[PDB]
């Protein structure tokens, strides 16, 4: 696959990883969304799929200010929050 | 377990 147009913040997140782009696969909005999380590190040291998002854009977007990478439904559910789906 | 394989089931 689907393409989407990730909403500004969403758009201001995947930009500061180095996307230049307005419209994406969920592919690569979650290899973004990835980089971001591990670039900045986010994640606890000991287990590393919790992520703290809190004083964060991060958490601005999802407005949780943790959560876990083991929780897939909540995640994608929190993306497409922030996305509309071409067509 | 690492976070880059946490991130990887997301697919």
């Amino acid at each position: 696959e689907t393409l989407v147009r990730p909403k500004p913040l969403l758009l201001k997140l995947l930009k500061s990883v180095g996307a230049q782009k307005d419209t994406y696969t969920m592919k690569e909005v979650l290899f973004y969304l990835g980089q971001y999380i591990m670039t900045k590190r986010l994640y606890d040291e000991k287990q590393q799929h919790i992520v703290y998002c809190s004083n964060d854009l991060l958490g601005d977007l999802f407005g949780v200010p943790s959560f876990s990478v083991k929780e897939h439904r909540k995640i994608y559910t929190m993306i497409y929050r922030n996305l509309v789906v071409v067509n | 377990l690492t976070f880059e394989h946490y991130w990887a089931q997301l697919t």
